[PDB]
């Protein structure tokens, strides 16, 4: 559901890009030769598309990934020890006494 | 490097599959020199201890390689370079010996760059086993600082999306069950 | 010889007619004819075929090795290699005791002849054939590690020692824990030889924690090596867990008193006094087959003093560093710092212009993809570990005893 | 130096200029380091307990 949820959002944006791309293709052949502030801005948004990142943003982006990634590692350890605890409890009844 | 590693693996396999239990002297020499190349001092020392004294007596080149290895263990770079260039190495040993020379040069260069904010020009020349002035010009073209008055050298210390998504899926699948 | 021919014919019939369990029980039967009758086994090997015929050949070979009449070892070794190469031991897992005894006898012969270099590969192949999974530890591993230690060739061992083998083989009840102790002691020695002090200490600790009701010299040597490795790595003797053991510790602690004295003097933290004690007790530590571990302990004490200085000093001169650590001069301190930096044990820098060593503050802020990759690598070990844990838990559920209590 | 060894001063001795610098380490760097050590110890203890099940399921002991 989480991935389909982002799949719908990307599809929504993907449909918008198709409309812009088709309009430019039609303008190259027919339509209005220049819709003025629209294609001017549409080009500006294709230039703003590569959001420039500096060293600090990649520093913080990797900072967030490592923090929760460690949290993910802790969650796996917590799940693993519970399975170990269940294994130990079952093993102490399988052959062991007391 | 990669070819040297493949040769080392092949020589180790040949040693393990030796018919009479004793490898040919070229194989032992290649093994020892390649262990010296990778700075694997423990493996080289154990291999030298494993070699019977009959090979050592019948092949003084093996003794020379062992002396070079002992010099590497003591990390006396001028002595290391002097000993390497003193003994004539056969066609199977000369290129790998020169590779060991280059590896030692790079190792000393990195150690000086890391540990030494300042170093005497003579000390750096001894560490690299090269004359002082051309070493100075080589480090100047390396973007370093050198003081002529005090003869001191100031070295300058220098996941794809597909792999991530696979790891993220393995996050959920492990926690899903 | 008629009885041997009848036995060969019976083995052939059981192999050709698909009688796996009948052949296994015939091999496991009395076999007095094989024991009393000899000099005809070569014809048995020649006439018999491979696969389970080769399993019968292996049984005959084990009978041969059980006798002192073993002849030309070269011809025997070629036959053993041919059997291993053409091995189809789909049922050798039943006659594990015979194979374990064969491996023990072969290793004893190799030690007697002082040729342990070639036995490493044969024992590796034997381990591969015997174990069900890579997570299985057998008695052959002890002999393999012994051969690696004697031959001073630790290269093959390290792969199969870096893997945790959590399935001990009963050897049909013939697995004496002496093999377990030998394997752990020799693996610890091999790891010490490769400067892998952490895994060597782990192996020594596991060997110490083995529940044993009697004293053995191998166990005492494992304890002594554990003390030495603990002194080298952590600078102190790691406390034995309350997971504990049996009379082992109770009798060792009185016995290994000299190593405890060495540990105490190490705790006093005086290189001069430590060297004086070592000279006093030289002959005591000479009974170790290695004296280099004491020099390694001294070097580790020097490195620990340097690290304690770094934990307290931000920048220290070479002269004062030599004075504090009691070194002969600034050059020795400079060389020690360079060697420690090369090994990655400290982050510092030396300024020869002013004769100062700058103990740099820890630059590792842990903000690189390498740490993320390392975390993901530990993940896959944990996920595989959890899957193995779940698999055993399912196997436990199959046990009738759990079901009988549940029903 | 003795106080640092005992504790409760949290300081570093820059003996070059003889200046005592206080230690203020980031929690995250220490947290990540010891968390990784815990995971390595947890895996090592996971191996040891995993090993212990071997000698008991297969009845392995000194006779």
């Amino acid at each position: 559901e989480h991935l389909i949820a982002q799949h719908s959002a990307i599809k929504m944006l993907h449909s918008r890009v198709k409309l812009i791309l088709e309009y430019v293709k039609a303008s190259e052949a027919g339509e209005v030769p220049f819709n003025h502030e629209i294609l001017r801005e549409a080009y500006a948004l294709c230039h703003c598309l590569p959001v420039l990142s500096t060293d600090k943003f990649k520093t913080d982006f990797y900072d967030q990934c490592n923090d929760v990634g460690l949290m993910a590692y802790l969650g796996t350890i917590t799940k693993t020890c519970n399975t170990m605890n269940q294994f130990v409890n079952k093993f102490n009844v399988l052959y062991d006494r007391q | 490097a990669f070819s040297f590693k493949k040769l080392l693996d092949q020589c180790e396999n040949q040693e393990l599959e030796a018919p009479g239990g004793i490898a040919t002297p070229p194989v032992y020499g290649q093994l020892l020199a390649l262990y010296l190349l990778h700075n694997d001092m423990n493996n080289a020392r154990y291999l030298w201890k494993r070699i019977p004294p009959a090979i050592k007596s019948a092949n003084s080149e093996l003794g020379g390689i062992w002396s070079v290895g002992q010099r590497i263990w003591q990390r006396d770079f001028p002595g290391i370079y002097t000993t390497i260039n003193a003994h004539q190495w056969s066609e199977t040993v000369q290129p790998i010996m020169e590779a060991l020379r280059d590896a030692t040069r790079r190792r000393a260069f990195a150690l000086v760059s890391q540990a030494y904010t300042s170093i005497i020009a003579d000390d750096f020349a001894a560490f690299v086993g090269l004359p002082v002035e051309e070493a100075v010009k080589g480090i100047l073209e390396q973007g370093w600082q050198a003081d002529s008055t005090t003869r001191m050298v100031l070295p300058r210390k220098p996941i794809p999306n597909e792999q991530q998504l696979a790891r993220l899926t393995d996050y959920v699948a492990f926690l899903e069950n | 010889a008629s009885a041997l021919e009848q036995f060969v014919n019976s083995v052939r019939q059981l192999s050709a007619q698909g009688q796996m369990t009948q052949l296994c029980e015939l091999i496991n039967k009395s076999g007095e004819l094989l024991a009393k009758n000899l000099s005809h086994l070569d014809t048995v090997l020649g006439a018999l075929d491979v696969q389970e015929h080769s399993l019968g050949v292996l049984a005959v070979l084990f009978v041969k090795f059980s006798m002192p009449s073993v002849p030309d070892f070269e011809t025997l070794f070629s036959q053993v290699q041919l059997f291993i190469s053409t091995c189809n031991g789909e049922h050798i897992r039943y006659a594990t005791d015979t194979f374990a005894g064969l491996c023990h006898q072969l290793t004893n012969a190799l030690v007697e002849r002082k040729q342990p270099l070639r036995g490493i590969g044969i024992l590796k192949q034997a381990i591969d054939k015997m174990q069900m999974n890579t997570n299985q530890l057998t008695s052959i591993h002890a002999d393999l590690c012994q051969l690696c230690l004697l031959a001073k060739c630790f290269k093959p061992a390290l792969p199969y020692l870096d893997v945790d083998m959590m399935d001990i083989c009963k050897e049909n009840g013939a697995y004496d824990a002496k093999h377990f102790l030998c394997y752990y002691y020799y693996g610890g020695m091999i790891y010490t030889g490769l400067k892998n002090f952490e895994r060597a200490l782990y192996f020594y600790e596991q060997a110490i924690t083995t529940p044993a009701m009697a004293v053995s010299h191998i166990m005492l040597e494992s304890y002594k090596k554990y003390i030495l490795v603990s002194l080298i790595l952590l600078g102190k003797v790691q406390q034995l867990p309350k997971y504990t053991s049996q009379i082992v510790g109770r009798f060792i602690k009185p016995l290994s008193n000299a190593y405890h004295e060495l540990a105490q003097v190490y705790s006093t933290n005086n290189p001069s006094e430590l060297r004086n004690l070592v000279n006093k007790h030289s002959e005591t530590f000479t009974r170790d087959n290695n004296m280099g571990l004491v020099k390694q302990c001294l070097s580790s004490l020097y490195k620990k003093n340097i690290q304690r200085l770094t934990k307290t000093f931000l920048t220290l001169s070479l002269q004062d560093m030599a004075s504090r650590v009691q070194l002969s001069g600034p050059q020795e301190a400079e060389k020690y710092v360079l060697h420690m930096i090369e090994d990655g044990e400290i982050f510092a820098s030396i300024n020869q212009k002013d004769g100062m060593v700058s103990f740099h503050d820890n630059p590792e802020k842990y903000n690189n993809p390498a740490m993320l990759h390392n975390i993901d690598q530990e993940m896959l070990k944990c996920i595989e570990l959890d899957e193995r844990l779940k698999a055993m838990d399912q196997e436990i559920t199959v046990n009738p005893q759990f079901v009988q209590k549940s029903m | 130096t003795q106080l640092i060894l005992e504790g409760l001063i949290s300081a570093r001795v820059d003996s070059h200029s003889k200046i005592l610098y206080a230690r203020d380490v980031d929690q995250r760097s220490t947290t990540f380091e010891k968390s990784l050590l815990m995971g390595k110890e947890f895996q090592r203890r996971a191996k040891a307990m995993m090993l212990r099940a071997a000698v008991l399921r297969n009845q392995i002991h000194v006779k």
